């Protein structure tokens, strides 16, 4: 068993750039290093070969370097399109014992945006069908890191909330995350105050956005 | 088919010199890398010499200073040439054929397996000079009795019993050689002991080159 | 002393399976260099059964067979055939030797005839040779299969220059060997106990004089 | 061009039988390695095996041995991925890869990749979407949404306005509840000046359940 | 124009002894450094010429043999040599000028459970002429009694799997051998190296 083991596991970088990762192997793999490049929703697509060999249509901003143990693959002038994760994988062995790096994700570098914190109250259709969910938004922030946290007449509330983060955006290069909150009509009723407390480092101090269902 | 022929062999003493030739035939000589490899009697391979088709040559380092290899490939030969001869250096010498000759890019020791080999040239190195055998028999205690030699160069030596009458039962044991390069040998009849009180042995052992015809009786 | 060492004999009766190893040093074997395996009758020269550690050349049987492991190399014999019974040897080349390096050899014997063990009948020496002022000891060996025996020479309790001869075949088809070691000054007078030890197939045999 | 096409998305239940399908065109598909690459849910690639059309060699990567079946017709240029008892973790998207070649003493990577299949395998029904809003707040810039909930299986398709609306519109990831049923958001930015003068409508679309739901969002009456 | 050296070198698949490939290389310019500067083969022997001073030398056709064989095996691909590859798969002219050159194929063409698709020829009734290939699958009669179509005792399929594993010994690991034989005859030289 060979182990392929990629530094950095992400980087944030800007057009023009100069972008190193850096894939490691337990024990010599000679020359059967691959780099591969991959986009949410798309295949894989295979950009060098025999450590420095560039496959057909790999512009030559894409460059590679290594052997034995230690591999590294360069993109001198970062490009919009090269904003991906990247992969190593090793074709030394045999097919049996072909092994991928866990993966190095290519971000644009943007200037800190606070969230924007929403919180949505529970529908009364939904209400109806039984079940409540209470859903705070966090908008257009930069970087991905946020802390939620759901607050009920100010208990904190643990395995109930599920939460989903988007990719970043093409025009403005910043994240957008969901938190639902489900409980039941009975426990929705039985309490008054529903809060979303926010943590990021744009925001000098957490955010909180409440309703209550009694006031309102 | 191939045909390996070395000559030049002899006794010889010890500082001496001698030249081995080998002739080759049935196969293109000058393709085929050649060796020497030499056994001792009674004992295993040793490798001598080694010449490429090239003329790279390899030594042993026994040999070293002392032998000499060459080729001739009009003559389609291979010689050895040997000096300050040694009795360690006592042998059968063997011609040897070697793969077809190659230029290699790899480093690395050419291959050497021999497939074709030459009856061989004995080359016998001894400081001995010839003496007549000195016999003393074995006396008896069926019933075996026999006769005994000392000391004695060279072979052969041939023994006969009773004026040869007596076949069955007599057994020529294997001669030895000494570090002074002489020979011991016995010869053993095995015949009953009623023959022995009735019947007399004598033992006739005759060494050409020492000229001495002797006549042994054992009794008990 | 060989850089590599076989075993000095092997013994199969017709259609059984040998094995004859080749040791070796991180010199020669084990630093991936080939081994060749060859084949002797007795009275011939050399022929080559085994080269590239086990490829068999054309006309030799498909039983011979070649392998490696390490500094060890063996040749295996199958289906055993009385025209097999010959000395094996290997060859290889040693880095430090600069040179290509063969082993002691193996003696194999189809058992063919039955086994059989030396008949030793050791000798005093002769009153005449004593008048001579010389001392004799002949130890004679006879009618062993195989013919492959070692002679150690016992004075007095003791291990004892000593030569001794190589295996010969009578015309049985048993082998008789010849030990010829005669020491006249300061020990026969000193030691009245002599002996001579012959092992063969793992048993000894003893004949004493003195 | 080198094409491979992979066949379309299998939802199933656990224990079932699944074969997938990747067809080349372009190139000769007896001459080159062609093999199954799984990519597990927010994880990194990996390599299931490989087989070589024509000369009957599947070579298969050490993890998946007994698992699972790699077959080939050549007839029809296709290359099969076997599933003999599904199971929950089997539930990844899989990839078909043709091996460019090997040099010297080693392989080469893949250079020609699928589309992909994505295999969901769960113990859950087919259901449609329940379509429930996200009402503005009474409170310059205002967020709406709709919330998806209950669905199975993916995917499940939003637009706004019936395409007009496409600026500060994030549609989020899907997520799976307990239920078995997935659930997920659209969102969108708008003025606050809008809301009274403008009608908001979240379009969803489930085409396994053949479900299709527009939902106003509405500014909520006190 | 460079000569297409890598197709035979670099090839996914070889062919096997008894059904050896052979690739004539023509009209071309051959450069022979690819081949010295390599570090990756086990076996690079030349007859007849230097593997240096190849590309001052113009051939008027190069012809690439590639077949798999076990490593071992290597050494019967040489001229005047005798075996069962070298008498019933694939002869080496006794006047041949050309490189013989083998690297190990291990993790290629070994896996676990065996890979029995390279075959070898155990039996012939003649030894092979030079260059020359057999693809025949006919019982062989090593006996008095005629086969009649049915294998037995001294009536063999001509044809075995070499068993290729990665935990056999190197000289049993598969070994991947390229022949490259250079003619000189009467004729305009396709091949040139570089230098000439
Ligand atoms: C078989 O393929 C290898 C690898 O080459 C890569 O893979 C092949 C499938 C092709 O698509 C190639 O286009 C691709 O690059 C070849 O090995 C390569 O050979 C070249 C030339 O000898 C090497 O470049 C040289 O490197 C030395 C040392 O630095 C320099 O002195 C030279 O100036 C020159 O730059 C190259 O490093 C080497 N690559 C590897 C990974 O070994 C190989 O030549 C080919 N076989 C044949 C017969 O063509």
């Amino acid at each position: 068993d060979i182990q392929m083991t990629q530094s950095p596991s992400s980087l944030s970088a800007s057009v023009g750039d100069r972008v190193t990762i850096t894939c490691r192997a337990s024990q010599s793999i000679s020359s059967y290093l691959n780099w591969y490049q991959q986009k949410p929703g798309k295949a894989p697509k295979l950009l060098i070969y025999a450590a420095s060999s560039l496959q057909s249509g790999v512009p030559s901003r894409f460059s590679g370097s290594g052997s034995g143990t230690d591999f590294t693959l360069t993109i001198s002038s970062l490009q919009p399109e090269d904003f991906a994760t990247y992969y190593c994988q090793q074709s030394y062995s045999t097919p049996r014992q072909w092994t991928f790096g866990q993966g190095t994700k290519v971000e644009i570098k943007r200037t800190v945006a606070a969230p924007s914190v929403f919180i949505f109250p529970p529908s009364d259709e939904q209400l109806k069908s039984g079940t409540a969910s209470v859903v705070c938004l966090l908008n257009n922030f930069y970087p991905r890191e946020a802390k939620v946290q759901w607050k009920v007449d100010n208990a904190l509330q643990s395995g109930n909330s599920q939460e989903s983060v988007t990719e970043q955006d093409s025009k403005d290069s910043t994240y957008s995350l969901s938190s639902t909150l489900t409980l039941s009509k009975a426990d929705y009723e039985k309490h008054k105050v529903y809060a979303c407390e926010v943590t990021h480092q744009g925001l000098s101090s957490p955010v909180t956005k409440s309703f209550n269902r009694g006031e309102c | 088919e191939v045909q390996l022929v070395e000559s030049g062999g002899g006794l010889v003493q010890p500082g001496g010199s001698l030249r081995l030739s080998c002739a080759a035939s049935g196969f293109t000589f000058s393709s085929r890398n050649m060796n020497w490899v030499r056994q001792a009697p009674g004992k295993g391979l040793e490798w001598v010499s080694y010449i490429s088709s090239s003329g790279s040559i390899y030594y042993a380092d026994s040999v070293k200073g002392r032998f000499s290899i060459s080729r001739d490939n009009v003559k389609n030969s291979l010689y050895l040439q040997m000096n300050s001869l040694r009795d360690e250096d006592t042998a059968v010498y063997y011609c040897a054929r070697g793969v077809v000759g190659y230029y290699d890019m790899l480093t690395g020791p050419p291959d050497n397996w021999l497939d074709a080999w030459g009856q061989g040239t004995l080359v016998t190195v001894s400081s001995a000079s010839t003496k007549g055998p000195s016999v003393f028999p074995l006396a008896p205690s069926t019933a075996a009795l026999g006769c005994l030699v000392k000391d004695y160069f060279p072979e052969p030596v041939t023994v006969s019993w009773n004026s040869g009458a007596l076949t069955s039962g007599v057994h020529t044991f294997p001669a030895v050689l000494q570090s002074s390069g002489l020979y011991s040998l016995s010869s053993v009849v095995t015949v009953p002991s009623s023959s022995l009180g009735t019947q007399t042995y004598i033992c006739n052992v005759n060494h050409k080159p020492s000229n001495t015809k002797v006549d042994k009786r054992v009794e008990p | 002393q060989s850089v590599l060492t076989q075993p000095p004999s092997v013994s199969g009766a017709p259609g059984q399976r040998v094995t004859i190893s080749c040791t070796g040093s991180s010199s020669n074997i084990g630093a991936g260099y080939d081994v060749h395996w060859y084949q002797q009758l007795p009275g011939t020269a050399p022929k080559l059964l085994i080269y590239g550690n086990s490829n068999r050349p054309s006309g030799v049987p498909d039983r011979f067979s070649g392998s490696k492991s390490g500094t060890s190399a063996s040749l295996a014999i199958t289906g055993l055939q009385a025209e097999d019974e010959a000395d094996y040897y290997c060859q290889s080349y040693d880095s430090s030797l600069s040179g290509w390096v063969f082993g002691g050899g193996t003696k194999l014997t189809v058992l063919g005839q039955p086994k059989a063990a030396p008949s030793v009948t050791l000798f005093p020496p002769s009153s005449e040779e004593l008048q001579a002022n010389k001392a004799t000891l002949v130890c004679l060996i006879s009618d062993f299969y195989p013919g492959a025996v070692t002679v150690a020479w016992k004075a007095d309790s003791s291990p004892v220059g000593v030569e001794t001869t190589t295996p010969s075949k009578q015309s049985n088809n048993k082998y008789a060997a010849s030990s010829y070691l005669s020491l006249t000054p300061e020990q026969w007078k000193s030691h009245r106990s002599y002996s001579c030890q012959v092992t063969h197939e793992g048993s000894t045999v003893e004949k004493t004089v003195a | 061009e080198v094409q491979l096409v992979q066949s379309g998305a299998e939802v199933k239940k656990p224990g079932e039988s699944l074969k997938i399908s990747c067809q080349g065109s372009g190139y000769s598909f007896t001459s080159y390695w062609i093999g199954w690459v799984r990519q597990m849910p927010g994880k990194g690639l990996e390599w299931m095996g490989i087989i070589y059309p024509g000369e009957s060699d599947t070579r298969y990567s050490s993890s998946f041995q007994g698992h699972v079946t790699i077959s080939a017709d050549k007839s029809i240029s296709t290359a099969y991925l076997q599933w003999s008892s599904l199971k929950a973790s089997d539930t990844a998207m899989y990839y078909c890869a043709r091996i460019r070649g090997v040099y010297s003493s080693g392989w080469i990577g893949g250079d020609y990749w699928g589309q992909g299949t994505l295999v969901t395998v769960s113990s859950a029904s087919t259901k449609g979407p329940s379509v429930f809003p996200l009402a503005p707040s009474s409170k310059g810039t205002a967020a709406l949404g709709c919330l998806v909930k209950d669905y199975f299986p993916e995917p499940v398709t939003v637009s706004w306005n019936s395409g007009a609306l496409t600026s500060g519109v994030h549609t989020f990831p899907a997520v799976l509840q307990s239920s078995g049923l997935y659930s997920l958001s659209s969102v969108v930015t708008v003025p606050s000046s809008s809301l009274g003068t403008q009608t908001y409508i979240c379009n969803v679309n489930h085409k396994p359940s053949n479900t299709k739901v527009d939902k106003k969002v509405e500014p909520k009456s006190c | 124009n460079l000569c297409p050296f890598g197709e035979v070198f670099n090839a996914t698949r070889f062919a096997s002894v008894y059904a050896w490939n052979r690739k004539r290389i023509s009209n071309c310019v051959a450069d022979y450094s690819v081949l010295y500067n390599s570090a990756s083969f086990s076996t690079f022997k030349c007859y007849g010429v230097s593997p240096t001073k190849l590309n001052d030398l113009c051939f008027t056709n190069v012809y690439a043999d590639s077949f798999v064989i076990r490593g071992d095996e290597v050494r019967q691909i040489a001229p005047g040599q005798t075996g069962k590859i070298a008498d019933y798969n694939y002869k080496l002219p006794d006047d041949f000028t050309g490189c013989v050159i083998a690297w190990n194929s291990n993790n290629l063409d070994s896996k676990v459970g065996g890979n029995y698709n390279y075959l070898y020829r155990l039996f012939r009734k003649s030894n092979l002429k030079p260059f020359e290939r057999d693809i025949s699958t006919e019982i062989y009669q090593a006996g008095s009694t005629p086969c009649n179509g049915v294998e037995g005792f001294n009536c063999y399929f001509p044809l075995q799997s070499y068993g290729f594993q990665p935990t056999n010994g190197v000289g049993y690991q598969p070994y991947r051998v390229v022949v490259l034989s250079f003619e000189l005859l009467h004729a305009p030289a396709t091949v040139c190296g570089p230098k000439k």
